[PDB]
């Protein structure tokens, strides 16, 4: 094998930053976080149904 | 970190140094260990541990469990 | 940065520039008859060790003639065989301290004598091996001054400073 | 030491001057500070722009380790065979024996002490001694591979009980 | 700037002598179990008997270079010589010179021979293709210029050791930039392509050959000089 | 030391609430809140599950009492909780809340994340942090209710596969990390999924070594990467370190020492828990491929964050900075005093090592000895995983020495490997070539001539 | 111990990092580059043009400035700069220099 | 004469179990017998964790830790099946057509690695 | 809806206490 990505930077940053699973699970929380909190419960929720 | 003067008003800890700290230490640490004894008295009587070696619960004994008579 | 390679000849009119006093002889033979020389060849048995069993490139120097028509210099090394010549060429040669001698070394060369000249170990970067002269010995003051010699001619920043790391 | 140093400046903590609307749409999306105010989550991989992105470089670069997990499990699975594993085979009547049991007398089901005319039947956490499922499949699995090694143990001791017969039976023949 | 000299119990340079065995420094006694003060002490081997034996033993003068110019023996009659490897020819060849002994050794000798084979397929597959097998296959130990065949001679190592040559024709051959080969040859060049000149890297393109040259490699300047190399 | 389920919560609340004091001890930064914060909403996450598998055991047995709990938890074992539209059994529903409180805290794959931004703890925090206590309270929860987990189906099935990937992720993750505190956290959330796997095997004996190994030897590999750290002025990235050899003696030796223990290097505690670890581990799971390679490429990666932290930290070149080592170096600090570090950080290092090695030797001879002189683990699932301890098969030795052949070729590897030019690039391949043929003799010689 | 009256800051000589030893490390790492002919012609009220430093010179000096003296510089601050004088004090008044 | 056995042939009942504190592991498998002597000679001979682990003959504890020992090596053999199993590594073949057990030579692959 | 990252003239119509 004399051609390898494994060892080019990017496939090290992948795997240095935990297979990105921490920023995935991070998005995902900032996504639920504004569609719940902000726009469905005070704004929604207390705006619009109180 | 390089030290920098604090608030003589402000209560805080920083680099707080007490020249008496013997003294305060003697009369802080012997009374928690009295404290701390009186405690350990009171929960002893209330101590529970398995029969030791060589010894064993007989069945028809008090210590034994017991169950409901309806 | 290459190795290119020049012919080079003798001047048959040498100038000494070192000479070990305590290495004045043929060879090996003399060395043995001198009992100064045949302890100090003792002392040199474990650098001939970290020579060969280390692979550490170095050699001890007993004499050095200088021939500055064709720039090169006539170096008589000691080895655990005995005393052969070789012809170094002058811009291949460059300064080396001590602990750049044993840090080339990846083994833990033995505790080395007291006779080895620590402050002058000299680096052919062409065959990349060290060459370490003696304590006592004579180093002639008007051969050194030779103008060939001087660093004005000599002085390369690149290869005296950039080219031989350790790491 | 060998200067005397002023004190800790006041530029340490700078003072943080509001050039934007706090946005009541960001509210408590943003860690608010006098000195360096935070957003509230951090993003050291935005080299990836998007979650979905994210996940799909994820699942191009994990392939990799997929690939080299599968070359591990080969190697491991042409050269070793299944080890003789499961529960002690000396002590069946424990926890074996206990599951079975417990799903064997049913006491869960029985009559109140008192005749309230209630079982444990009328509960919502309620006894159901005819489930079959759950952890009885390894019940059953641990139960089944005690007795194959048993059987393995008793097909060896017959053998070696056959091969000492036929010796006897060798040496005797001849005479 | 050093104030140890006005304190008494301050630490000394005498007390610095236990990390002379960690710490290189220039030689300042001369121990009484040190190696040169037992081989000058014990009259044993002041006898002539192990001076001689010493003296005709180990490495020989006769293989050390005597110069900084070098003509190897030519190839052929009409040939003039262009570029030698050092010391990393040596250094492959002996490595390559393992296939030779421990591979039949490892046929005879251990227990799992297939055992063996299956550790060192993806040995050589995943480290060891492109550390040092690959370069050896490409790697030039020697080059020399036949003038009658406008051709050059190329002198390689081979599987178990071999030495082979092969004659490649001047006009075919190519100068091949790394950054045209580092892309699809990165794990050679990252774990493997250190001893050899990666910015001068030729080809035969008849044969898609690949000449790589030791960095520590001897250039002649006559041949290198030359009309027909230019 | 709960002796009730409540003593059990006011723990749980007590550890979650002092981490995040811990953790936010800059209080004065944001940046540290958040990260605190993060850490708080997971353990407020497992205090749920915890609540609501406590308040389901009180609801089912009008008990709070541990031991009567594991005593008489057997008999509910027949019996399910109608939930909504599902019949869920009563066990599987309380081992999943159990299981999903011990995996926030003691931090497996998915819920990991707040474990490596925890690092804004002070290195003493951390090392409190991640070698035992709040990533050990899940491997509690087990080990306390072991009862509870030999009867369901779903421990059976999440406990092997979620701490085998937990341990492959975590190794290699670490084995990829330029933070030293970063490698460390990583390296605890492997050891966190191999102290599930080990769970899994059914044996307790070999949980409880690992996690003392584990965390004596990652608790005094904090420290001396902690020591470094301070030696660097803040930064805890090896990429601005090298040659703190002579600067950070005693670190370095005392650091080469725990890390080989603690990557479960061969001939070393490491590897003993490790091959323990793989004596036990079932081979009847549905996903065992997965579990099995998962289990091997995070054993085998160890070597690799070690041998970086250590080399990296030490022995590189000088890629620091030129204020670090001057200042450092100047003639007129030479003296007998003179340290980098606090003699008594030294001595808290070493005796923290002589401690952990008698103790750990202590509980090898307790439990791995012939004579097995080990407490009542109040457990009575007791499988035959001892017997390939005591008396194993060809099969397992073979498999066992593929795993060590596999670690020998990662060790040539590193060590070998020239990922940089060099003056010693050709010696360095003559020295694995004569190493080679000199091992090929020794193992020749060593077993046929004498 | 603090004298238990009220002390204010003390701003003193308002450099946290001698001056005079900044600009002397200042101006020898100058006059290593290649392109400054005369180091000896080098002084605090110089600008970098009439010492021969280019801006890509400049940007070069400055990245090693910031290595050898511990801290980093903003590129604001660095086109900020119009002497050497300007350049140590700076370097000079930061909190972080080394 | 059989390993379970212990030296004085005498069974142990389920006070003296609980009195000597027989640990769980030990109680599941057949070995109580001779295990209980020698935990109550290792009781009247206190030593430290390291005399155990560096004594080969456990020092006083020589019999009693004879007899266990016996009685650890068959219990264990048996719930490996370590001996039909190693009979099968050593000669597959001649396992198989002596049929020492079927249930095991009808689902025994060796492996590629070891010598096919 | 998002706040708009771009510099804005402080406000000199809003509601105060
Ligand atoms: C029975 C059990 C058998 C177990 C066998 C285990 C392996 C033994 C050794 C195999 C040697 C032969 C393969 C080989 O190396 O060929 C050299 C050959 C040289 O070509 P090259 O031009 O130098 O390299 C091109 C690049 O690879 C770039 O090429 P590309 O971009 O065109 O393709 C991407 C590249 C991607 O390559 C990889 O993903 C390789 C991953 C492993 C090595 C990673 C590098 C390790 C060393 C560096 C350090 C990394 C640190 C992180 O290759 C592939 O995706 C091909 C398939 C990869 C394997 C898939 C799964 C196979 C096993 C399935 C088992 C199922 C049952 C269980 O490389 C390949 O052919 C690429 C694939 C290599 C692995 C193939 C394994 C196949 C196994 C089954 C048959
Ligand atoms: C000639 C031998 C040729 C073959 C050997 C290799 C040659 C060089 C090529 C390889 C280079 C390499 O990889 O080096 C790595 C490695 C060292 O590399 P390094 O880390 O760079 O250090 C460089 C120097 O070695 C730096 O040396 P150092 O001063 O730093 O010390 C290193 C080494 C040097 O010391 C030794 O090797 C000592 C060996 C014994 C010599 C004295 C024997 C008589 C003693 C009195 C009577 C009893 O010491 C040790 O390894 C510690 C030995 C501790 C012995 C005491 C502990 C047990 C008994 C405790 C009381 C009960 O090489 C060695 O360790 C071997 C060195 C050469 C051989 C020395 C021993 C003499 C010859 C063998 C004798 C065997 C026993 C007698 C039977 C002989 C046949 C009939
Ligand atoms: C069961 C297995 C059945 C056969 C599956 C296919 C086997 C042959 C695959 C050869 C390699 C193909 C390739 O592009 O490799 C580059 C890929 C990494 O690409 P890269 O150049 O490093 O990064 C590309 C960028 O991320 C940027 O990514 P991109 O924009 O170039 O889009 C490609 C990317 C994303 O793929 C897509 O967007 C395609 C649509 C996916 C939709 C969702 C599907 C579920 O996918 C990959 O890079 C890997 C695809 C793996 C397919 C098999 C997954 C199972 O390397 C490998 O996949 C190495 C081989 C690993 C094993 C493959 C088979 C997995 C199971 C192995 C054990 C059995
Ligand atoms: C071409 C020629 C080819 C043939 C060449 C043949 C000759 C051998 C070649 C290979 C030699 C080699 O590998 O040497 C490595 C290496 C030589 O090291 P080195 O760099 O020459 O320096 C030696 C140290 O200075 C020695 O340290 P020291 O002088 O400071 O004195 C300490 C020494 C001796 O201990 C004492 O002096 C303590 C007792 C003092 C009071 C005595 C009354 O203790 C040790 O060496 C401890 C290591 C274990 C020794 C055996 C037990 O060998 C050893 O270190 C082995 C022991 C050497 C003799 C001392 C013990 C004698 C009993
Ligand atoms: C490298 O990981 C990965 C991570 O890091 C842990 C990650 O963070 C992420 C990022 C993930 C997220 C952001 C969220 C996603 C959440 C997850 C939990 C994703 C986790 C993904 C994985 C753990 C990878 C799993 C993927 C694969 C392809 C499995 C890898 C294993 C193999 C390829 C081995 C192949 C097995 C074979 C061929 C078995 C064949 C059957 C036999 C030989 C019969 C044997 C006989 C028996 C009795 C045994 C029974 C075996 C069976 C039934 C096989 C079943 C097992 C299987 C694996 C199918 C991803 C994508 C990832 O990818
Ligand atoms: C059909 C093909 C037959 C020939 C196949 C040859 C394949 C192997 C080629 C490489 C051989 C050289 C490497 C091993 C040298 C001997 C080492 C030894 O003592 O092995 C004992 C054992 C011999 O014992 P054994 O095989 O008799 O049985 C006990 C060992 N088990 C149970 C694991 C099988 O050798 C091996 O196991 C060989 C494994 C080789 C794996 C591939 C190695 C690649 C890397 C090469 C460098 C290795 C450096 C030294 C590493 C070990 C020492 C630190
Ligand atoms: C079901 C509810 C589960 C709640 C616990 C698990 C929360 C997972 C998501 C955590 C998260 O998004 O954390 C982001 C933030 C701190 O993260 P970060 O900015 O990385 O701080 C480290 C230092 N830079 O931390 C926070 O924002 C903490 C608040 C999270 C609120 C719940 C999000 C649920 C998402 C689904
Ligand atoms: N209240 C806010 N609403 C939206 N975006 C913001 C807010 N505060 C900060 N940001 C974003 O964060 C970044 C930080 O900018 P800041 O440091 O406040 O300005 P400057 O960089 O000029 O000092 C800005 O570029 C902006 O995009």
């Amino acid at each position: 094998m004399l051609k390898n990505k494994l060892i080019k930077f990017k496939f090290f940053r992948f795997v240095q930053s935990g297979f990105y699973v921490d920023f995935i699970f991070k998005k995902f929380s900032e996504m639920f976080i504004r569609n719940i909190f902000i726009y469905s419960s005070i704004f929604f929720g207390e705006k619009f149904m109180i | 970190f390089q030290k920098y003067p604090i608030p003589r008003y402000l209560h805080v800890g920083q680099w707080i140094v007490n020249k008496n700290w013997k003294w305060n230490t003697f009369h802080m640490f012997f009374p928690t260990a009295i404290l701390c004894f009186m405690v350990w008295r009171n929960s002893m009587i209330s101590t529970a541990k398995p029969p030791n070696y060589g010894e064993y619960v007989d069945p028809q004994s008090p210590v034994a469990p017991k169950a409901i008579k309806y | 940065y290459y190795n290119i390679m020049r012919q080079v000849s003798l001047d048959s009119n040498p100038i000494v520039l070192y000479q070990s006093s305590t290495f004045t002889g043929n060879g090996l033979q003399e060395f043995y008859e001198n009992a100064d020389a045949l302890t100090k060849y003792l002392k040199l048995v474990p650098f001939f060790l970290e020579k060969n069993l280390y692979d550490h490139p170095k050699q001890f120097v007993i004499k050095m003639e200088f021939h500055p028509q064709n720039k090169v210099l006539s170096l008589d090394c000691l080895t655990h065989q005995g005393v052969l010549k070789k012809t170094v060429n002058l811009e291949n040669l460059i300064p080396v301290p001590y602990e750049d001698y044993v840090q080339f070394c990846r083994r833990k060369l033995f505790n080395a004598p007291l006779f080895l000249d620590t402050e002058m170990i000299y680096f052919n970067t062409f065959q990349n091996e060290f060459y370490v002269f003696d304590k006592n010995a004579k180093w002639n003051e008007e051969g050194i001054n030779h103008p060939e010699l001087d660093i004005s001619k000599l002085y390369n920043e690149k290869a005296w400073f950039d080219s031989l790391r350790i790491i | 030491h060998g200067w005397d140093r002023p004190d800790v400046p006041l530029s340490f903590n700078p003072l943080y001057v509001h050039k934007r609307e706090l946005s009541i749409f960001d509210t408590n999306m943003w860690m608010y500070d006098q000195v360096y105010p935070e957003y509230v989550i951090s993003y050291n991989e935005i080299h990836l722009v998007d979650q979905w992105k994210g996940l799909k470089e994820s699942f191009s670069q994990s392939a990799y380790w997929w690939a080299m997990m599968a070359m591990v499990f080969g190697f491991y699975f042409i050269n070793t065979t299944p080890r003789q594993l499961g529960i002690d085979t000396n002590d069946l009547k424990g926890f074996l024996g206990e599951y079975y049991g417990q799903y064997k007398k049913r006491s869960g089901i029985r009559s109140n002490f008192l005749g309230l005319d209630v079982t444990g039947e009328n509960s919502i956490i309620q006894p159901n001694y005819d489930r079959k499922n759950g952890i009885r499949d390894v019940i059953d699995s641990l139960n089944a591979d005690a007795g194959k090694r048993k059987l393995i143990n008793l097909e060896a001791k017959n053998f070696i009980e056959r091969v000492e017969k036929e010796c006897e039976q060798r040496i005797l023949k001849k005479g | 700037g050093d104030i140890r000299h006005k304190f008494s119990n301050e630490i000394t340079d005498d007390d610095y002598d236990y990390q002379r065995a960690m710490h290189v420094k220039p030689p300042k006694e001369e121990s009484l179990f040190q190696l040169t003060n037992i081989l000058s002490s014990v009259p044993v081997f002041k006898t002539r008997f192990f001076l001689d034996f010493i003296a005709r033993n180990l490495d020989t003068n006769s293989a050390v270079s005597t110069s900084d110019f070098v003509a190897p023996p030519r190839v052929h009659e009409n040939s003039f010589f262009v570029y030698h490897s050092r010391e990393l020819g040596n250094v492959i060849r002996k490595y390559r010179s393992l296939e030779s002994i421990v591979l039949p050794g490892a046929l005879l000798t251990f227990t799992y021979p297939l055992f063996a084979a299956f550790v060192a397929i993806p040995s050589y597959y995943f480290m060891f293709n492109a550390k040092i097998y690959e370069m050896s296959r490409r790697f030039v130990v020697r080059m020399d210029v036949l003038p009658h065949l406008e051709m050059i001679s190329v002198q390689r190592i081979g599987a178990f050791g071999i030495l082979y040559t092969k004659l490649h024709r001047i006009q075919d051959l190519e100068y091949v930039p790394f950054d045209q080969v580092k892309e699809q040859e990165n794990y050679l060049w990252a774990i493997g392509g250190h001893g050899v000149d990666n910015q001068l890297i030729f080809k035969d393109r008849s044969t898609g050959e690949f000449f790589y040259f030791e960095r520590q490699g001897v250039w002649d300047a006559k041949g290198l000089n030359h009309p027909l190399l230019n | 030391s709960s002796g009730n389920f409540i003593v059990l919560f006011l723990g749980w609340e007590l550890i979650g609430l002092t981490s995040f004091f811990l953790i936010n001890f800059w209080s004065t930064r944001v940046g540290t809140l958040k990260a605190a914060f993060k850490a708080f909403s997971f353990n407020k996450l497992s205090d749920l599950f915890l609540f609501f598998a406590i308040l389901i055991i009180f609801s089912t047995t009008y008990n709070l009492d541990i031991l009567s709990f594991n005593n008489q938890i057997y008999l509910y074992e027949s019996y399910n909780i109608d939930m909504f539209y599902w019949s869920i059994n009563l066990i599987e529903i309380i081992s999943f809340f159990f299981i999903s409180c011990a995996f926030i805290k003691s931090a497996q794959f998915g819920a990991h994340i707040w474990l490596p931004d925890s690092m804004e703890a002070p290195v003493p925090a951390s090392a409190l942090i991640h070698s035992a206590t709040l990533v050990s309270a899940g491997i509690y929860l087990l080990l306390r209710l072991s009862p509870l987990f030999e009867l369901s189906k779903y421990a059976y099935f999440i406990l092997p596969l979620i701490g085998s990937v937990t341990a492959f992720y975590g190794g290699l993750v670490s084995a990829f990390q330029s933070d030293t505190k970063k490698t460390l956290a990583y390296s605890t959330i492997s050891h966190c999924g191999f102290l599930m796997v080990s769970y899994s095997t059914g044996v307790l004996e070999f949980v409880i070594l690992y996690l003392y190994v584990h965390g004596f030897f990652k608790a005094a590999t904090f420290l001396c990467v902690g020591n470094v750290n301070r030696f660097n002025r803040n930064i805890q990235d090896f990429k601005r370190m090298g040659g703190f050899y002579k600067y950070l003696p005693f670190e370095c030796l005392a650091s080469f020492v725990c890390m080989i223990n603690l990557s479960g290097l061969p001939l070393t505690l490491g590897f003993y828990i490790k091959h323990l670890l793989f004596i036990g581990l079932v081979e009847s799971y549905t996903l065992y491929p997965l579990i099995f390679s998962s289990l091997i490429l995070g054993a085998i990666a160890g070597v690799f964050y070690s041998y970086r932290l250590f080399y990296s930290i030490f022995f590189d070149t000088k890629k620091g900075k030129k204020a670090i080592y001057l200042q450092a170096s100047r003639i007129i600090l030479n003296s007998k005093f003179y340290s980098n570090t606090s003699l008594a950080s030294n001595l808290s290092i070493t005796f923290l090592v002589l401690i952990s090695y008698t103790v750990i030797l202590y509980l090898y001879c307790t439990t791995l000895n012939n004579y097995y002189s080990l407490s009542d683990l109040k457990s009575i699932y007791i499988n035959n995983a001892y017997s390939y301890f005591y008396k194993p098969d060809y099969n397992f030795l073979n498999a066992v020495s593929i795993l060590n052949w596999f670690v020998i070729i990662l060790l040539i590897s590193v060590i070998y490997l020239n990922w940089r030019w060099s003056y010693y690039y050709t010696k360095s391949i003559d020295s694995l070539s004569k190493f080679i043929l000199f091992s090929f003799f020794f193992f020749i010689f060593s077993k046929y001539i004498l | 111990y603090a004298p238990q009256k009220v002390v204010l800051r003390n701003e003193k000589s308002g450099y946290y990092a001698n001056p005079d030893d900044v600009a002397r490390r200042l101006i020898r790492l100058i006059s290593l580059h290649d392109k400054v002919q005369n180091p000896s012609a080098i002084t605090l009220k110089s600008t970098w043009s009439e010492i021969g430093v280019d801006p890509l010179s400049y940007v070069e000096i400055m990245l090693e400035a910031e290595n050898e003296f511990y801290i980093e510089l903003a590129d604001e601050d660095l086109e900020r700069f119009r002497t050497v004088e300007d350049a140590v004090e700076f370097i000079a008044r930061n909190f972080f220099t080394n | 004469g059989a390993w379970n056995e212990n030296q004085q042939h005498y069974k142990y009942s389920k006070e003296e179990i609980e009195a000597y504190q027989v640990p769980m592991r030990i109680k599941a498998g057949p070995c109580v017998d001779t295990y209980i002597p020698l935990k109550k000679c290792f009781q009247e001979n206190p030593t430290s964790f390291a005399a155990k682990m560096l004594d080969g003959r456990k020092g006083k504890c020589a019999k009693e830790f004879k007899y266990y020992n016996t009685c650890l090596n068959h219990w264990q053999t048996y719930e490996n099946n370590s001996h039909v199993t190693n009979a099968y590594w050593a000669d597959t073949s001649k396992a198989n057509a002596d049929g020492i057990s079927n249930t095991y030579g009808g689902s025994f692959r060796k492996g590629l690695a070891w010598l096919n | 809806y998002m706040g708009n990252p771009a510099v804005q003239s402080p406000p000199k119509e809003f509601f105060n206490y």
